[PDB]
């Protein structure tokens, strides 16, 4: 005998204690002009969806630490409304030269912030409020700054000083911190049909409501991106009959979570409670749940943490569901392998060819950045990526060899054309091979019918950034201006790539977390993004020991083995993020959208067993054998990656006539092509480190431009 | 019946990197790569020689009976020869031989700004020249050229088929002939049987008279198969493809549709008793009139009657079509694109 | 219905050599191999402790609790400890575990003077050591052990089996069961279903009745089956193996023959009305009575009745007998040679 909130709440009280009675189309909860609020960029053809460009982006991430975003709107939805702040004009730009989509990490219910201001502490505040609220502090070798009046930010730049592998100090307070602050990614989900309250001004009742309202408006017309929220279905935060976070297993026990076939035990495959997806009720509480946000929040795409955990055949159901609302939604999400095909057919990358939703592709992420999750000590080192570079550029821990080098441009090319199943292409070995026949860790490596159900990605709010990785990849010899070029390099195989274009906020900016892996409870400090660009937030102490301190030797190995980004380097990388969108929007022939398409007009230089290492070159073709002219101003296209640190040289495209892209040419010292070289004979030199898009002008009328191989078909 | 299939070859990579004062020529060899057996690279000579346009040669051998310019090396792929140089610049004359006998038709021109590497791959009867050894084999193993002629209903010439065990007239009426995941060509196909050139044929085409003649089946359907594209396969006994290459139907147009298409009036024919419009257009899958108003804006779009026996469109309209503009909406197969237009 | 077949996976090949004062042991993840996802070795750890025995570890912890001792790295094969040693002589205690939960039933004992290199490998739940990747890996995916017991006509006890998704008893008559050139077990086999230890079972072996328990099909015919090879097999819902394991039978003789068998009188029973050959052989294939002179030359050879209610095999000669020499020809299948001897 209990009182439960609903799980079909759509407003609650403060820390969603109780649900309230609300209406969601009342004016009262609307920002002006709610009702006529469009799309910024269309999503109806699979060429519209390839255009798609996501920054993964975090409430508390985007406004923390900016000053010129007013104190009480910090960390907060009505943050994007602060249109003369760093943060929001840096987005202004982004999305002016390419940026399309915003994705928002947890802004549903989420249950591991408490909502109650006077029971949380964050960092910007006196360290005498966080031993008030935190009881741990009190009793701990920290407990003498209770005393000072110094703030819990002050304390932690102090005990940088002293911080080391053997004394870290940084992340032991931070590790106390976090139990009491306002930080979290937020996958604890509560109720899946109310926003969190914490990013709100106001927890108690509908003001939430009416300010995320407020937030999607400001996105879409005042920084014209669209929308996609980040959903988890997968898990509710607890179950059982005690738990102040069980909602649904104290309405229905055991019926919405997956239990153990033998002890009725919750499983926890995702960690915390595993959700029944494949039961009639939850199945329909998760599409009425989308149905809100489709039209009463006015959500453009949705992606599905672990939607490997979800039967395939609910996921399109909610799909035919939600179409019906908005007919030009997106569903994408993670489909690995949950292993739960004892149950049903899952959401998974394999299972979902040609079905429309998309998957993350892991192929090109592992290739680019080096490695794989799960990567511990040295083979953070060892396992160089192309971007660190492998094979052109080693570090004195590697030991990869050229086939196995080879075996990572394969998989990088067969990326950048949209991780398609059926795409032929000439192998590190010299044999024509389909996308599913190159391996992936045992997996088909292709798997997609249409570029539009693959997202590349090289960074993401899980596992280390980008810069991160570099830091612990990259040869002694990379000096700073190398190194942010490596950064830009790795991030052009996304952005010139077929498949649609996904990153982590930050990457812009060289973020990183010093080392941090799951920073989901790292706080404030950890996931910092300075957007006064003075720093990437890089050495600001020894990430989480629990989850990082197996690392601690390599980082030691890696830390000062380079200089720290400035205002300088920053601002060269945006620079250089900005090119790359830029590009990416500058032809329909970078977003084909269709399979077909991509297989008729796209195809590889520099392949084979002979191949030059960290070369990489793409053409697509606009000419007559492939079908209609898509660019009406060109015949063909060339994308260029040279992740190496000789220059290079191309004679492929020989007396063709081409010309650098006049994005690149009005950037001149600070563009990624500067230096690359047009001889009139047609030869192109490539300097170190430069990506170059090589267009072939159309004349009067279609040409024959760059026909594809032809090698093969089906 | 035999399948024809893609050789199980990886693409070459050169294998030999031309260095200074020194160039090098790779034969990419089909029959060698066709065959799991080592071949005998003894009978291939080039015969160079230093001519007032390409004279940068180095001791080029006088004698024409002199097969003494044998391989500088060979391997799976083919032979190649490195030939010394006088000068990195100009370029050279190589005849390309298997004993005293030419085995590319024209007299080929290296020139050394052409191809900067001076590492270049020819094919037997190709007379082109590739900067990689990769760029022949792909040529060598695909649709490429239209060397085929199919020159009356009955008769395609085709000197590439010639003495080969497997001749076909592969056909793809929405498509393009290729090969599949598994390199096989899975395409409709005809057989053709050697056949002698016809005296009514050699009258009309002196130039492929001595052109090898190849007979079609009985029951090919001339008419459907000139809707759509059509290549000649030539392959080895086990169904490895030698040459696959597009037709010239200029010729079996004539003979199966001009008697008939001779006899009509073409145009937008205004007359007594209104207009009949009339095109010619024998292998067009559809033809349509589209009437436009002065302003460019369409009045009418009519989809015409096709005459069998000519491969003639018409369409007959009122005398009211006095000063309509008009276009004809074409569906065809354009062997120049590979699509249908 | 799903084919049991191999994991395409090339064999390993140790991927960490061991150094000077410090050894390598290698866990071979089975449930990682078959799998073309990534894998959290977190949960992985090895209880290293000194003792009077195997006292040769350099600083191992005390603590039970301790699962610090995670992975010193890993790969597809699984992961691997590079443990410190004090001395390269003696030996070590290893107990392989994920959380605090025993991976290796056994506790184990490396000898350094039974494996030169100091690099082992080992599998969940298989007790033995390997001194390579490649030997751990092929015993792995291998007919290997007698780990399944064939208890009674309807009840096979398999530990290896327990909640895994396929669950067979192939068996072959006069082959051993094994897996093809395509890596495929396409020999007969049943569909075995859980269940639980029986009573009466659980009497007879009460040091198996912790085992999992597996219902045979009704349609089993028990007799020919216990004529040959008989293999127990677990494998993935994609029918990627996990298990292969030979059977133990004699619970299934005791309870399908023993109780007419029992009723009867063996050996060569010389009474009035001759002499009675009796063996019982309720495997055998064949069995025949050899007639020897006194020289040991044979004097008749006569295949025996087999008698199906008990497995016993009888043949009646007369009273001449009286001092003849014998032997019973065998025709068999031994699972210690897996051959029909
Ligand atoms: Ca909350
Ligand atoms: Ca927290
Ligand atoms: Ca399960
Ligand atoms: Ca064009």
């Amino acid at each position: 005998q209990y009182e439960v909130t609903d799980p079909y709440a759509h407003s609650l009280s403060t820390n969603s204690e109780y649900s309230q009675v609300v209406d969601l189309n009342d004016s009262a909860l609307k920002p002006d002009g709610w009702d006529n609020l469009t799309m910024p960029h269309a999503q109806k053809t699979k060429a519209d969806l390839a255009k798609m460009t996501i920054h993964e982006s975090h409430i508390r991430d985007l406004s923390a630490w900016d000053q010129t975003v007013p104190a009480e709107l910090r960390g907060k939805y009505l943050a994007l409304t602060a249109g003369d702040s760093n943060m929001v004009q840096h987005l202004k730009t982004l999305s002016a030269s390419g940026v399309t989509h915003v994705e928002l990490l947890p802004v549903f219910d989420l249950a591991t912030v408490n909502e109650f201001s006077d029971k949380v502490a964050d960092i910007q505040q006196p360290f005498s409020r966080l031993c008030e609220v935190n009881s741990a502090v009190k009793s701990s070798e920290f407990a003498g700054y209770c005393d000072s009046g110094s703030t819990v930010e002050e304390v932690l730049n102090q005990l940088k000083q002293s911080d080391s592998q053997d004394n870290p100090q940084v992340q032991a307070l931070n590790t106390l911190v976090a139990q009491t602050d306002s930080y979290n990614w937020g996958y604890d989900p509560f109720h899946y049909t109310v926003p969190e309250g914490s990013y709100a001004t106001d927890p108690e009742g509908t003001t939430r409501i009416k300010e995320f309202r407020t937030m999607i408006q400001a996105i879409k017309q005042d920084l014209g991106m669209n929308v996609i929220m980040d959903v988890v279905y997968n898990h509710t935060n607890a179950a059982g009959p005690t738990d102040r976070t069980s909602v649904l297993d104290k309405i229905v026990p055991w019926y919405y979570q997956r239990l153990n076939e033998t002890t009725g035990s919750v499983e926890s495959a995702t960690c915390c409670s595993d959700s029944a997806p494949e039961h009639r009720m939850f199945a329909k509480l998760i599409a009425d749940s989308l149905a809100v946000w489709t039209t009463d929040y006015k959500i453009d795409g949705f992606r599905f943490d672990l939607m490997g955990y979800h039967p395939k055949a609910q996921i399109l159901s909610a799909w035919e569901r939600i179409k019906a609302l908005n007919p030009d939604i997106y569903f994408f999400g993670e489909g690995w392998d949950s292993n739960q095909s004892d149950r049903f057919e899952i959401a998974s990358q394999i299972n979902l060819k040609g079905t429309g939703i998309g998957t993350f592709s892991d192929r090109l992420r592992d290739s680019v950045r080096g490695g794989g999750p799960f990567d511990s000590g040295d083979a953070l080192r060892q396992n160089q990526g192309i971007g660190s570079g492998a094979g052109v550029l080693p570090n004195e821990l590697a030991s990869l060899s050229d086939d196995q080098v080879r075996h990572l441009a394969d998989l990088t090319r067969l990326g950048m054309a949209g991780n398609l199943a059926d795409f032929v292409m000439i192998d590190k070995d010299g044999a024509a091979k389909k996308g599913s026949e190159i391996d992936y860790n045992g997996a088909p490596g292709g798997y997609a019918a249409d570029p539009t159900e693959v997202v590349n990605y090289v960074s993401k709010h899980d596992n280390q950034t980008l810069w991160d990785m570099i830091s612990y990849k990259a040869s002694q010899e990379a000096d700073l201006a190398t190194r942010v070029r490596m950064q830009a390099v790795s991030l052009a195989t996304v952005m010139l790539g077929q498949g649609i274009a996904f990153d982590q906020q930050g990457s812009e900016l060289l973020r990183s977390k010093s080392f941090t892996r799951d920073s989901y409870d790292s706080g404030d400090w950890f996931n910092r993004v300075d957007y006064s660009l003075q720093d990437n937030n890089y050495n600001v102490g020894m990430p989480r020991i629990s989850d990082d301190g197996s690392n601690y030797e390599v980082i030691t190995r890696v830390k000062e083995m380079v200089a720290t980004p400035g205002e300088a380097e920053l601002k060269q990388m945006t620079a250089f993020y900005q090119e790359l969108t830029e590009l990416r929007k500058s032809s329909p022939l970078f977003t084909l959208g269709d399979g077909s398409a991509v297989m008729k007009r796209v195809d590889f230089r520099n392949t084979g067993s002979d191949q030059q290492a960290g070369l990489l070159v793409m053409t697509v073709d606009d000419g007559m054998k492939a079908g209609a002219s898509l660019d009406s101003r060109l015949d063909g296209l060339v994308v260029a990656i040279n992740a190496a640190p000789e220059s290079r040289t191309l004679n492929e495209f020989a007396g063709e006539t081409l010309q650098l892209s006049a994005i690149q040419q009005t950037a001149g010292e600070n563009s990624l092509a500067n230096g690359v070289q047009i001889a009139a004979d047609g030869t192109v030199t490539l300097p170190a480190w430069s990506v170059a898009v090589l267009e072939l002008p159309q004349g009067e009328a279609q040409g024959a431009g760059l026909p594809v191989s032809s090698y093969y078909h089906h | 019946d035999v399948v024809v299939r893609l050789p199980d070859v990886a693409v070459p990579g050169e294998a030999v990197t031309a260095v200074e004062n020194q160039a090098v020529i790779h034969l990419v060899d089909i029959a060698g790569i066709t065959s799991s057996s080592a071949a005998d690279y003894s009978s291939k000579n080039l015969y160079l020689w230093n001519n007032e346009t390409c004279d940068a040669l180095s001791a080029p051998v006088a004698d024409w009976n002199d097969v003494s310019t044998t391989p500088s090396g060979s391997d799976k792929y083919g032979p190649y020869w490195v030939i010394p140089l006088n000068k990195e610049s100009g370029c050279i004359n190589v005849i390309v031989r298997d004993g005293t006998d030419k085995l590319i038709d024209s007299d080929l021109r290296v020139a050394f700004g052409d191809f900067t590497d001076r590492t270049v791959s020819v094919i037997a009867g190709n007379s082109a020249v590739y900067d990689s050894r990769a760029d022949a084999f792909r040529a060598a193993f695909g649709v490429a050229l239209a060397e085929a002629h199919w020159v009356d209903k009955n008769t395609l010439l085709w000197p590439g088929g010639q003495d080969k065990p497997i001749v076909r007239l592969y056909y793809s009426h929405s498509s393009k002939v290729a090969a599949d995941g598994e390199g096989k060509f899975t395409d409709r196909y005809l057989k053709l049987t050697p056949t002698t050139v016809s005296q009514q044929v050699s009258m009309r085409f002196p130039h492929l008279s001595s052109y090898a003649a190849f007979k079609l089946p009985d029951n090919a359907n001339v008419d459907e198969l000139l809707q759509g594209e059509t290549v000649a396969i030539a392959a080895a006994e086990d169904g490895i493809l030698i040459s696959a290459t597009q037709v010239q139907t200029a010729g079996v147009l004539d003979d199966a549709y001009a008697e008939a298409a001779e006899a009509l009036s073409y145009g937008a024919q205004l007359a007594d008793g209104g207009v009949t419009f009339r095109v010619w257009a024998p292998t067009a899958q559809q033809v349509d009139v589209v009437v436009y108003s002065a302003d460019k804006k369409v009045i009418g779009s009519h989809p015409m009657t096709r005459d069998s026996a000519s491969g003639a469109w018409s369409w007959q309209g009122g005398s009211d079509l006095k000063g309509a503009f008009y276009r004809y909406a074409m569906t065809v197969y354009h062997p120049q694109s590979r699509k249908v237009e």
